[PDB]
């Protein structure tokens, strides 16, 4: 957040979950980052740079996260036509 | 009557069988004298109890596995059941066929082999 | 009955956004709802929206994001005279800095920030933030 | 899938899926399990798609790879069928098994001596191991498990559908799971037969084991005679 | 005579990374929304700006066949004047032990606040970002933003918390039974929490999802550490 100078304030800028577009607080212990491993996709062997996600507790606790994690990987890979 | 064993007996009885499994017999008197040497039990009457329960446990340990304590040879046979069972080496019997409405899925996913057809009657409980 | 159409409309998109959705169905499609959502789209609280056509009155479908917190209606429709304005916007908005009271004027439907630059009072409809 | 046919399901594995009856799934359904099913028979039994099973296997396994420590991907199962399977899993691949009764508070205590902080979980059957799932949402653990048609989804991030009512469906699936993580991380890759098989991830069968061992001893004695 | 402390050997993973000093601020912790399970982590980062303000020391007591039995339940506030506050309750047989139990618990539950401006900028935020609420069982508060130099206009109870928060200007109003102050202060604390859980147009730009400290610093923790 900006000021007169454009100087940035706020002690931490919180992170905003992928499929809910809302922000998770300092205490919120049902919110998970989930690391998918990429592969080279020529031999199907692990190669470094991961795809990382974040999900909030609200969609987790109702049981909607399973669709969100699927759709996120469906707009990328690995998922073709499921 | 009464005389239901306390937890102080049942705690140490398990321990003494785990780490001195070999020394045990199944006689009262032999199992007493072993407990006297591998540990000190500060009373005499207490000693006569802990031996008798150690004896009573050792009867059951020579059958199937007890669920309160572990010994080595049971964890052997555990491993022997849990690395191969004699029932199969084949997956599952190598060829298993399926009925239609599964075949329609496979038709649209480029598979077209090893099937049977039976079109079983309507319906649930009917 | 369905006395006021716009008032029944906003509660759906309010309820839907809370549960976590991104497509809705709102009926029965008034022209008033269209120009409302047009202004609400420019600022960026909702995405593009598709008007289905029927002869009856139509149906509208919306694509939305979590940016919206709540859009409410204010009914019945009171007048504002550009000195009553400051009193309204204090009660109805979380902050001076952002939030947008909507209204209709003879110069068309618009936010309050625009109306002040045209010197036009008029009838208030709802709000959002 | 992703890569064109060097990750996509082979003709071989199809036989194993069908012989272990994984395709079959229970009578009752949930509204989160509607898409995974294709359809019903003429009888109460609903046929899980095997293509849809296969895609979910991969990113599940790829997440088990994505951690840089293999000693803190804590697997859990408490059903008897899922004891022998998980034990070989976490023995072969570096992982931590929690076999049998969970003994609650082991993801939130500072006094218990079985306290652990892992990152992932891999659970069999939500409705036997509901306890670790609830405690996962107090300390931010990603979660994976094996769902059936009638198993609800709640405090899980990804499902791996299966028949899993106590079958060869169980042990086969845990074997396949351990196969994939080695194709990406390990040097087992070649994707042509691995030495270890799914014939020891299957259930004990303790009374069936004792009877088979007795019959094998009788067959050994009669071969020697 | 004899010298040297030795205090705080971590049994917690997060605690060990702080003790080896590869986590450089609490602001990293909050960004991943981790629990904090030890009271020395916070007291390592801070500890020379944290004050306590014991609100009430309240008796409660039940009835048994031998008569009364009374335990003392005290509330204790905590906060430095840069944006971090907390609050805690605890009860025990005696007084001092309950107080010291609460001074530990309040450090554990500490959180940051988000401060903002009135309608214009001149640097250094002095008030609350947006108009928020917070309820605890029929008590609620309506923290309303205020211009500079008005001071905190509130009852005595929330005037403690908001002043420690560094929120120097605020208008408030209460609703319901504020006599039972345990509700009243927990409802204030509830409101003060919501400040970073309220979405504003500033935060609409998308996050970069930087990798976790748990992931990057895992190399030191492959010895026997848990």
């Amino acid at each position: 957040m900006q000021s007169n100078a454009g100087e940035f304030v706020d002690l931490y800028v919180p992170r905003k979950c992928s499929a809910s577009n809302r922000i998770i607080g300092a205490k919120d212990h049902a919110s998970i980052p989930m690391n998918v491993a990429e592969v080279d996709k020529v031999t199907g062997r692990f190669n470094g740079q991961s795809k990382t996600y974040a999900i909030c507790g609200a969609i987790r606790r109702m049981g909607e996260s399973d669709d969100s994690i699927l759709r996120l990987a469906k707009s990328h890979g690995i998922v073709s036509q499921n | 009557m009464g005389r239901v064993r306390t937890k102080t007996v049942k705690k140490a009885a398990r321990v003494i069988i785990e780490k001195y499994y070999t020394r045990l017999g199944n006689d009262f008197h032999t199992n007493k004298r072993v407990c006297e040497e591998i540990a000190i039990i500060p009373s005499k009457k207490l000693r006569n109890k802990i031996a008798g329960y150690v004896t009573h446990l050792m009867k059951r340990i020579q059958r199937g596995p007890v669920r309160g304590i572990s010994i080595k040879l049971q964890e052997e046979e555990r491993e022997r059941r849990d690395n191969y069972v004699p029932e199969v080496s084949a997956l599952d019997q190598e060829i298993i066929e399926v009925d239609p409405d599964t075949k329609e899925m496979l038709k649209l996913l480029d598979f077209g082999s090893l099937s049977n057809l039976q079109v079983t009657q309507p319906t649930v409980g009917m | 009955v369905r006395m006021n159409v716009l008032a029944d409309a906003l509660k759906s998109i309010n309820n839907a956004e809370k549960r976590g959705k991104r497509q809705v169905l709102i009926r029965p499609c008034s022209k008033v709802i269209v120009r409302f959502l047009t202004v609400m789209m420019k600022h960026g609280y909702i995405g593009e929206f598709e008007i289905i056509d029927d002869h009856r009155a139509g149906k509208i479908v919306v694509n939305l994001t979590g940016r919206l917190n709540k859009c409410g209606v204010i009914s019945p429709r009171f007048d504002v005279q550009l000195k009553d304005l400051e009193k309204w916007q204090n009660n109805l908005l979380p902050s001076r800095q952002f939030g947008f009271i909507v209204l209709t004027t003879s110069a068309g439907i618009m936010d309050h920030e625009e109306a002040r630059r045209k010197h036009t009072g008029g009838k208030i409809l709802g709000f959002f933030f | 899938s992703g890569a064109l046919d060097v990750l996509q399901m082979k003709e071989e594995d199809v036989l194993k899926f069908l012989a272990a009856g994984t395709h079959l799934g229970g009578t009752n359904l949930d509204f989160q399990m509607e898409q995974y099913i294709y359809k019903r028979k003429s009888d109460g039994i609903y046929i899980i798609n095997l293509k849809r099973t296969w895609e979910k296997l991969l990113l599940a396994a790829r997440a088990i790879v994505a951690i840089e420590n293999p000693a803190d991907v804590s697997v859990i199962s408490s059903r008897n069928t899922g004891q022998r399977a998980v034990l070989k899993f976490a023995a072969a691949t570096g992982a931590t098994p929690i076999a049998g009764r969970f003994t609650p508070g082991t993801f939130t205590n500072q006094i218990q001596a079985a306290f652990r902080e892992p990152r992932l979980l891999v659970v069999t059957d939500p409705r036997a191991d509901h306890q670790p799932l609830t405690e996962a949402s107090y300390v931010n653990l990603p979660t994976i498990a094996l769902c059936n048609t009638d198993s609800p989804l709640r405090y899980v991030d990804i499902a791996i559908p299966c028949n899993n009512k106590g079958a060869h469906s169980v042990g086969l699936m845990w074997w396949m799971l351990a196969r994939e993580v080695l194709r990406m991380r390990g040097t087992i890759s070649r994707e042509h037969p691995w030495e270890v098989m799914p014939d020891l991830y299957f259930y004990r069968d303790p009374e069936e084991i004792e009877k088979e061992e007795q019959a094998a001893a009788e067959k050994a004695v009669t071969k020697e005679e | 005579g004899k010298a040297g402390d030795k205090e705080w050997l971590p049994v917690t993973k997060l605690g060990r990374l702080v003790k080896d000093m590869k986590i450089k601020s609490l602001e990293e912790i909050y960004l991943f929304s981790l629990p904090i399970k030890e009271s020395e982590i916070i007291d390592f980062f801070l500890g020379a700006a944290l004050k306590d303000k014991v609100l009430k020391i309240m008796p409660v007591q039940k009835q048994t066949q031998a008569g009364q039995r009374t335990r003392f339940k005290a509330f204790v506030a905590i906060g430095d004047y840069n944006g971090h506050v907390g609050l805690g309750m605890k009860c025990s047989k005696e007084v001092a032990t309950a107080i010291r139990g609460a001074i530990i618990l309040a450090k554990l539950s500490i959180v940051p606040v988000r401060r903002g401006y009135w309608g214009n900028k001149i640097g250094k935020p002095h008030t609350v970002r947006c108009k928020v609420t917070g309820r605890c069982g029929s008590v609620l508060v309506r923290l309303i933003p205020a211009p500079r130099g008005t001071g905190i206009i509130s009852a005595p109870v929330p005037k403690k918390l908001l002043l420690m928060a560094g929120i120097d200007d605020c208008y408030t109003s209460a609703g319901g039974c504020t006599a039972t102050l345990g509700n009243f202060a927990k409802a204030t604390f509830d409101a003060i929490s919501k400040t970073y859980s309220y979405l504003t147009p500033d935060l609409w730009k998308e996050t970069v999802f930087t990798k976790s400290p748990y992931q990057e610093f895992t190399d030191h923790l492959v010895k026997t550490h848990t």
